[PDB]
Order: structure tokens, then sequence, then C-alpha cells
């Protein structure tokens, strides 16, 4: 198992933050070998905007992640399937993503849908969440990527994101190759959110 | 823009 701790800033409306703390943990399902690696960075950028054309509830998402400080299936554009089922006090929902990705640039498209009509929490709550085996990794660090040492196999996503002065999404992911294309299937259980808090008042500005 | 400190078991 490998573990990441991280903070997510969200601009409200009224010009203040809502603080979004991570906690975050990765668990081979394959019974095979995989790569320890010493710490290390993640930097991602990442750009999320709207297809014009389309109607339904949706986020475009643009994203390179690199890294700083059993994987010849990424020496390519591989395809995404990404699936979520969540609810959100209640609230039954699910998201739809697709794209490609290249894990030799470590660059990310994907398009996410809501499938069951409006999304009830805001989409930028759901980014950290909605395939980090497609980071880029320097050679000199080709040895400490662990997610692509535990493909096609897979691994175990497992996260609680807590937004501070609110509730908390608890998510679990099953990362793998499913016939060369990459999977990642998610539920996510939200619990103690206000109702009409930043986040199912929707009240975070759009970007991220 | 974020950076993501990554740990190990």
């Amino acid at each position: 198992r490998i573990f990441a701790i991280f903070t997510v800033r969200h601009n409200v409306e009224d010009g203040s933050v809502q603080l979004a703390d991570h906690y975050q943990q990765n668990t081979p399902i394959g019974d095979g070998p995989v790569l320890l690696p010493d710490n290390h960075v993640l930097e991602t950028q990442t750009v999320l905007s709207k297809d014009p054309n389309e109607k339904r509830d949706h986020m475009v998402l643009l994203e390179f992640v690199t890294a700083a400080g059993g994987e010849e299936l990424f020496t390519g554009v591989v395809p995404i399937l990404v699936e979520l089922d969540g609810d959100v006090n209640g609230h039954k929902f699910s998201v739809r993503g697709e794209g490609e990705g290249d894990a030799t640039i470590g660059k990310l498209t994907l398009k996410f849908i809501c499938t069951t009509g409006k999304l009830p929490v805001p989409w930028p709550t759901l980014v950290t969440t909605l395939v980090q085996c497609f980071s880029r990794y320097p050679d000199h660090m080709k040895r400490h990527d662990f997610f692509k040492s535990t493909m096609p196999e897979g691994y175990v996503q497992e996260r609680t994101i807590s937004f501070r002065d609110d509730g908390k999404y608890k998510t679990r992911a099953v990362v793998k190759f499913e016939g060369d294309t990459l999977v990642n299937r998610v539920e996510l259980k939200g619990t103690d959110f206000k109702e009409d808090g930043n986040i199912l008042g929707h009240k975070l500005e759009y970007n991220f | 823009h974020q950076k993501l400190v990554f740990f190990a078991e």
C-alpha cells in the first residue's frame, strides 16, 4: 500500500475558499510483485470546461499529470471508461466518463456526463475522485510508478474527502484494465452534508 | 495546479 494526504481548495461565490482534506490509499488487486516507491510528488495541472453542444449535465476535463521529487500497457494512447455510482445525503446519481489516456505526456482528456439528470454536487468536488496510473514518470523515477506496476490486474483506490465545516465523501474505486481499455469503477458515499451548505447549495465557483 | 505527496506502507 501507498498513501497520499492532500487538501484541495475550492473557490466559493462569496470570495472565500472551501477546503477539501484528502486521505488517499492504494492497494494492488493482483497477488503479484509491485514497486515500493520512495516519497515523491505528483504535480497536477487541470482545466475544466463545457461542451456547448452538450445539453446534459457534463464536465470536460483536460489534465497534465507528472511526477517529481508491467508498464508497456501505457506506451501509447489507452482508452478510458469511468463509471461513478454515488449518493450524497440520499441523493442517488451516476456519472459516466469516456476519453483517452496518454501516459507518455501525462495527459488526460475525459468528458464526464451525469447519467441521472442533475448532478447533486458541484463537479469540482468530484474531480479528484473521477486514473493516476497515467501520470508521466521521468526515467530516473520510472521505478517509483506503483500504479503502472499493478497493471493490468489493477489496484483499489480508497479515499475519504472531508469538506471543512461540512460533510465528507468516502469513495471506493477499482482501477484496472478490462480488455485493453482502462476502467475506473467507483462508489461514493457522502454523509452529514449541510442541505444548503457550499456543496448541496451549489455555491462553488466552477473551475479548478 | 496542485502537488501531491505519495507515501509507502
